[PDB]
């Protein structure tokens, strides 16, 4: 599923990402935007054997566990395929844990490079919250 | 399978550090975030703070530098070091993983006069 | 600091009757609300995660609902051992906070 900006923004508010641990909804839409371009089926295999899954490109070495990643910590207690769902619940549930892990949203490169210290609220702008 | 065992002096004196230990069984402390929660008389619970699975710690601003959560990655247990407590700090301290799934039995650590 | 006001403070009931517990946030917290059961001489137990998500092992008669600022825990056909404290907790903003608690007891 390829979400649309406003749609996903609403879905994320739907799931409590609106102002979660200091992060305004804008940050999450922007992070999704650059991490997967709102594509929930987005997967990025790494040379290191792991793979990033879903709308927020969660990594299979630390958060989810596919069936092909030695040492996977699987901290989000979910098969990575659940991050490829049209329903963002699993990704969000994981993202909240990840953003609480101590590095903030800096846990996502894409977010750091294209959203950090930027007018993020612009991504929820023009939407029906 | 998973068990959170709390131990430590259930009675400390004014001005000195309140220290508690939470032994974790069936689950390595680096594979989960862990916290300390205390219940004050009158069912007043307080989230003291926590250590992430990656070592980042978070402390409830209510404590103010008085709190330090550290962990023993070898014996697989973590601690609570609360400086200069007072009658106020008297409560039952709990340790549970971040997700809320596991908890320690709960140990009441009072701080009366002497 | 997000405040959680639970009501009623106490709630008496006869096993078999159904109850509805309330938890209101002094600020919209999305769905970052969690429910705990607290029996005397015992430690909090996670009943409902994120407003309504069920916890493997918790009896079906338990269920949560709500969003934003108002949340509800529903216990249908309360049983003799469902009696105890009930606390809600927001994980939305740091420092995480707990509700004042609703004491469920026999009529």
């Amino acid at each position: 599923k390829v979400f649309g900006r406003c749609e996903l923004a609403a879905a994320m508010k739907r799931h409590g990402l609106d102002n979660y641990r200091g992060y305004s909804l804008g940050n999450w839409v922007c992070a999704a935007k650059f991490e997967s371009n709102f594509n929930t089926q987005a997967t990025n295999r790494n040379t290191d054997g792991s793979t990033d899954y879903g709308i927020l490109q969660i990594n299979s070495r630390w958060w989810c566990n596919d069936g092909r990643t030695p040492g996977s910590r699987n901290l989000c207690n979910i098969p990575c395929s659940a991050l490829l769902s049209s329903d963002i619940t699993a990704s969000v549930n994981c993202a909240k844990k990840i953003v609480s892990d101590g590095n903030g949203m800096n846990a996502w490169v894409a977010w750091r490079n294209r959203c950090k210290g930027t007018d993020v609220q612009a991504w929820i702008r023009g939407c029906r919250l | 399978d998973v068990q959170l065992q709390e131990s430590g002096p259930s009675l400390v004196k004014p001005s000195q550090t309140l220290s508690l230990t939470c032994s974790v069984t069936g689950d390595s402390i680096t594979s989960d975030a862990w916290s300390w929660i205390r219940k004050f008389p009158g069912n007043r619970l307080e989230y003291m703070g926590y250590v992430s699975a990656s070592g980042s710690t978070y402390y409830n601003p209510s404590l103010k530098s008085r709190i330090s959560i550290t962990r023993d990655t070898s014996k697989n247990q973590y601690y609570l070091d609360l400086n200069s407590v007072t009658t106020e700090d008297t409560a039952t301290y709990y340790c549970a993983n971040w997700d809320g799934d596991y908890w320690g039995q709960g140990t009441l650590v009072t701080v009366s006069a002497a | 600091d997000i405040v959680l006001t639970q009501s009623p403070a106490t709630l008496s009931v006869t096993p078999g009757n159904s109850v509805s517990l309330s938890c209101r946030a002094s600020q919209s917290i999305g769905n970052n609300l969690h429910w705990y059961q607290q029996k005397s001489h015992e430690s909090p137990r996670l009943l409902i995660k994120y407003a309504s998500q069920s916890i493997s092992g918790i009896p079906s008669r338990f269920s949560g609902s709500g969003s934003g600022t108002d949340f509800t825990l529903s216990i249908n056909s309360v049983e003799t051992e469902d009696f105890g404290m009930y606390f809600c907790q927001q994980s939305n903003s740091w420092p995480y906070t707990f509700g004042g608690g609703t004491k469920l007891e026999i009529k």
